[PDB]
């Protein structure tokens, strides 16, 4: 799997990566605080 | 003193008061052959009848007494009372408001 | 997204656009299913004041139909309850239950509008399922918005406005449509009645639009219609442009004026703290209260005269021209 | 100048949270003055920063030309 | 890691890094300031 | 079967796969946000 490397351009692979990574984080971190349960600075209970 | 409602009184003849559970309308909606007068909600056993007692459908009247053995399609199961309000009110908030 | 077929009906004259299209996928069909009646018990021997201890308002009605009015509020307001969810356990004579008081005003409310109304309910008439429809609480009631005394020097002051709002059918428009015209009377009017102005006369803010466009939107998904079933857009102020629906709609408005002011509010001060709103209100009545997003509330069943009890006596001093329009004298003092 | 007015009082309407900005964005607006104000400068958050944003707006376009 | 700068260039990767955290320093604490219990500005009791 | 790679270009299938997959993914797991029975956030009953 080296040989990916050959294939893909290195720095557009881990602008793409970083830029998915990125965002998820953002999203995951935002679905969390729009739910009541995982809402960690809402402070609510379970 | 705590004279007995009438089977034939208009007020009886509405309901279905009967004295007896048997010769009740069996083939009412509203009925299952386990309801007597006894286990109804709205009624409240006589200090000193002994067989009679007070029936709410009938303002509680002391002339008006209902037999514990008897039925009207007004039956309600005592089972009630149990819980009183909108069971998502709580009680402290229930009487008055 | 929605697909074919959608059911169409003509409002106005063919080319105007006045159309109704709704999709038939979209209706319940449960929601709207009238309850069965019951039979009819006799109506013979002493009326129910002369027999009941604590009678103020069903006074008229004979043991045998007072218990059939009984058990038919019971499976439309509370039916998983029972008779207790009014009364205090096994003494009936007792008034201690807040859901007793407001029943008993619920009954002298259900009377009135049934004997006065006829302006807007024509002969159906309704009953306690027509707002409850099976449920402890009116699952189509509302609230005011509250008020927070704004800052006056900070940032962000909506005016009632510039928020998604379930209220305002998800328009920007003025949220306390309802304060203004379902409770308090504040004019609906915002077309000019010339050719040419008179603006200290008539001048009418474009908030103010808003506001009575937002109470439109509102009429209009709360009965299933929208504003080509009661107005011409092109001529929206011409009365006799419009179809006989914006009459009735009308006296819907004075109706449900006359509900939440007369008979709604009064309740606000013995309810419980969990039931007020924000605001500490009391939840009120709007147009999809009775109608749940149709023009005839419960398929247009009439469920009245099957239930003696919730028919009242048609009051000598009913106008219905008395609340906001040419004179107060139907509404209290507080309204909102 | 008037984006960061506008952008600041919409964000402030939501009670500052991006998320309901995101959620609230077509809906938030920067309300003008209320009726009773007429001509007059009214206070800042009752249409007084609408009014700062119209002008510095007007007066960016007119720049623009 | 200093091969990263061999192949993401390092003049637009430490400008976008600013930028970037820039828009997510100024959300974190705009988010804070939305919840109640973190809003300093306010003091609502924690 | 690799002369699947002597018909497309796979250097761009493997990057369009990989962003198929996600829009995929992510239609999948918010479906599932949406729905009732398989919204682990929401924790409702089974
Ligand atoms: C998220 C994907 C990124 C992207 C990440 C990568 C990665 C990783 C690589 C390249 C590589 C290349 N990219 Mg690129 N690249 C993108 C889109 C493009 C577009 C275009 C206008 O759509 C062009 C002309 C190029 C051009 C190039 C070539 C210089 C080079 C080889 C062609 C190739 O593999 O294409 C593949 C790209 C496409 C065929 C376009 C895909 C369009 C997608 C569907 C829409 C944008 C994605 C968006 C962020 C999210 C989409 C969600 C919805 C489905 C729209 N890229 C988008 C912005 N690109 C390779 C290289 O470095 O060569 C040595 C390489 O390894
Ligand atoms: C009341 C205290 C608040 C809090 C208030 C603030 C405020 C205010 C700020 C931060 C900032 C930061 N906080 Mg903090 N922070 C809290 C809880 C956390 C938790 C946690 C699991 O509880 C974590 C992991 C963090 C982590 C971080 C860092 C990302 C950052 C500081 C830079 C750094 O040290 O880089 C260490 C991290 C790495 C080296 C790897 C991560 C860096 C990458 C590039 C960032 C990706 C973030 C990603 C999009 C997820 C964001 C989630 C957010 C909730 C949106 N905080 C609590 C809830 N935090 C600062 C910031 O935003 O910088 C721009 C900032 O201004
Ligand atoms: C609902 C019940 C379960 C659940 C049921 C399932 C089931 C069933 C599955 C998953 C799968 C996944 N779940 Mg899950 N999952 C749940 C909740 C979550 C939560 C969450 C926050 O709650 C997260 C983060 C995840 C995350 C995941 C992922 C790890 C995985 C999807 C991979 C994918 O997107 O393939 C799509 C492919 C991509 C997104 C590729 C894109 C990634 C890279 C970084 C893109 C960069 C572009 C690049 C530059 C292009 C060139 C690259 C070249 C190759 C060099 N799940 C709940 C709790 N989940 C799937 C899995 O296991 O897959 C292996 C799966 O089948
Ligand atoms: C592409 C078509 C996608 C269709 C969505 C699949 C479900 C269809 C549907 O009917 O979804 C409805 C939502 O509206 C919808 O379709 C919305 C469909 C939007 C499609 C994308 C349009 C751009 C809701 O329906 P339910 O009663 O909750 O169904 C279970
Ligand atoms: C041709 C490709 C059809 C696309 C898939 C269709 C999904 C199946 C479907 O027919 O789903 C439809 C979604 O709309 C739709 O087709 C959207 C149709 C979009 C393509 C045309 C259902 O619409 P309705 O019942 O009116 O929704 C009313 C409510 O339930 C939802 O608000
Ligand atoms: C085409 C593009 C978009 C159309 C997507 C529609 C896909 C089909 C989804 C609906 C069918 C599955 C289903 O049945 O989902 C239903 C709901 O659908 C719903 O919300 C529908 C919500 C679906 C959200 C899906 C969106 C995914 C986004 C795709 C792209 C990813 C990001 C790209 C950047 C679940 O119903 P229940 O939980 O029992 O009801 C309870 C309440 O929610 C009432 O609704
Ligand atoms: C927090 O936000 C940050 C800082 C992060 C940045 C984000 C900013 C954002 C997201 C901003 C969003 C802005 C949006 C979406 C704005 C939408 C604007 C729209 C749709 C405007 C549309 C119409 C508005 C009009 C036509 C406004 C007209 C106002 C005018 C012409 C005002 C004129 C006022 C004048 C000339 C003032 C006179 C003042 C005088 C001096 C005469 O008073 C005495
Ligand atoms: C619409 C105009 C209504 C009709 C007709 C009837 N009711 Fe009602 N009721 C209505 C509203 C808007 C509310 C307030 C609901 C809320 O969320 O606060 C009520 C409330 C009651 C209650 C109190 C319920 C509770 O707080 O738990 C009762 C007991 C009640 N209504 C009974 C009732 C009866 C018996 C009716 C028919 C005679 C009746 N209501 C009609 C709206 C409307
Ligand atoms: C019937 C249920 C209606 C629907 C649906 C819509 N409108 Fe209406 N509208 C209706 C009435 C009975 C009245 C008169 C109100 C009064 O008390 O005088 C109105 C009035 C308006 C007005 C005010 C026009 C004027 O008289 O100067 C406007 C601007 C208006 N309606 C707009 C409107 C729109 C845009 C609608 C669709 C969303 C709409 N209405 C629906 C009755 C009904
Ligand atoms: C319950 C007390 C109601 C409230 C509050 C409102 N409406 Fe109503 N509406 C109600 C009934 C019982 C009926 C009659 C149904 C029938 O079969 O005749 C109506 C009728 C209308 C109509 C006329 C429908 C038609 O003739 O086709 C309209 C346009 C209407 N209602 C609209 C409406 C609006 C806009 C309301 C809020 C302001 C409103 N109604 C309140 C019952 C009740
Ligand atoms: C709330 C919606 C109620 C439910 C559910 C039930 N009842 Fe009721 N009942 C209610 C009120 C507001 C009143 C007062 C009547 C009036 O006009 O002022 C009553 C009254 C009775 C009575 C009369 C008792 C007396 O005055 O001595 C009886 C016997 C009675 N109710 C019986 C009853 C039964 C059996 C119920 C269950 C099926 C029941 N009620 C439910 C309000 C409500
Ligand atoms: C930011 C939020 C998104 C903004 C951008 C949205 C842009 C797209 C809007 C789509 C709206 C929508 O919900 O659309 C849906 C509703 C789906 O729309 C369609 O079905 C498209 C038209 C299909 C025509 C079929 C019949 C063809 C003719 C037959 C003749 C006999
Ligand atoms: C851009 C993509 C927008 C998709 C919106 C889908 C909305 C589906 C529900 C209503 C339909 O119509
Ligand atoms: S209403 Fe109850 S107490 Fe009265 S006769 Fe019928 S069953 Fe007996």
């Amino acid at each position: 799997m080296w040989r990916l490397w050959k294939l893909y351009d290195p720095r557009r692979v881990l602008i793409g990566i970083f830029s998915w990574l990125a965002v998820l984080a953002l999203v995951i971190h935002f679905i969390l605080l729009s739910t009541d349960r995982f809402n960690w600075v809402g402070g609510a209970a379970v | 003193t705590w004279e007995i409602i009438s089977e034939d009184a208009p007020e009886a003849k509405g309901i279905g008061y009967v004295h007896n559970q048997a010769d009740a309308d069996m083939d009412h909606p509203r009925f299952e052959s386990h309801q007597f007068c006894a286990n109804c909600l709205l009624y409240v056993p006589h200090e000193e009848d002994g067989d009679h007692g007070y029936c709410a459908a009938f303002g509680m009247d002391e002339k008006r007494l209902v037999n514990a053995n008897g039925w009207c399609w007004a039956w309600e199961d005592a089972g009630d009372a149990a819980e009183v309000g909108p069971r998502d009110v709580p009680a402290d908030q229930l009487r008055r408001g | 997204c929605e697909r074919p077929p959608v059911d169409t009906e003509q409002k106005g004259y063919r080319g105007t656009g006045m159309e109704e299209v709704n999709n038939p996928r979209l209706r319940d069909d449960d929601l709207h299913l009238a309850p069965e009646a019951a039979d009819p018990v006799s109506a013979e021997g002493p009326r129910a004041g002369e027999i009941y201890q604590n009678v103020e308002v069903l006074d008229d009605l004979s043991v045998a139909e007072f218990t059939r009015l009984m058990q038919s509020m019971t499976d439309w307001v509370s039916p998983d309850e029972g008779c207790t969810y009014c009364h205090d356990g096994n003494d009936f004579a007792s008034e201690e239950l807040y859901t007793y008081q407001v029943s008993r005003q619920m009954i002298e409310m259900n009377r009135y509008v049934n004997a006065n109304w006829d302006s807007h309910m024509d002969d159906t008439g309704v009953t306690c399922y027509t707002c409850h429809r099976g449920e402890n609480l009116p699952e189509e009631s509302w609230f005011a918005e509250p008020t927070p005394d704004v800052n006056m020097a900070g940032l962000g002051n909506t005016m009632m406005q510039n928020l998604a709002s379930e209220k305002t059918e998800y328009t920007s428009l003025p949220r306390n449509a309802f304060e203004r015209y379902l409770l308090g009377h504040d004019d609906l009017r915002v077309e000019g009645d010339t050719i040419l102005p008179h603006l200290d006369e008539w001048d009418v803010s474009l908030q103010d639009t808003e506001a009575s466009y937002s109470l439109m939107m509102h009429m209009s998904a709360a009965t299933g219609s929208n504003c080509t079933t009661c107005h011409n857009t092109g001529r929206l102020g011409q009365w006799d442009e419009s179809p006989e629906e914006r009459e009735i709609s009308w006296h819907g408005i004075r109706m449900t004026r006359d509900i939440n002011a007369n008979w709604i509010e009064p309740l606000e001060a013995g309810q419980p703290e969990v039931r007020l709103g924000p605001t500490g209100d009391i939840a009120k009545v709007q147009c999809a209260t009775c109608h749940y997003g149709e023009q005839l509330p419960l398929d247009g069943a009439k469920m009245v005269d099957d239930y003696p009890g919730l028919m009242g006596e048609e009051d000598a001093d009913f106008d219905f021209l008395q609340f906001g329009d040419l004179g107060t004298d139907g509404l209290r003092d507080r309204n909102a | 100048v008037s984006i960061v007015i506008i952008g600041m009082n919409m964000l402030a309407s939501v009670d500052w949270s991006p998320l309901e900005f995101i959620r609230q964005f077509f809906w938030v607006a920067l309300e003008p003055p209320p009726p009773e104000y007429g001509l007059s400068l009214p206070p800042l958050n009752d249409g007084g920063w609408w009014l700062i944003a119209g002008f510095t707006l007007t007066l960016s376009v007119l720049l623009w030309f | 890691m200093w091969r990263m700068w061999k192949i993401l260039d390092y003049r637009r990767t430490v400008v976008l890094a600013h930028v970037g955290m820039a828009v997510l320093a100024l959300l974190i604490h705009f988010i804070l300031l939305s919840t109640e219990n973190f809003n300093w500005l306010q003091g609502n009791p924690y």
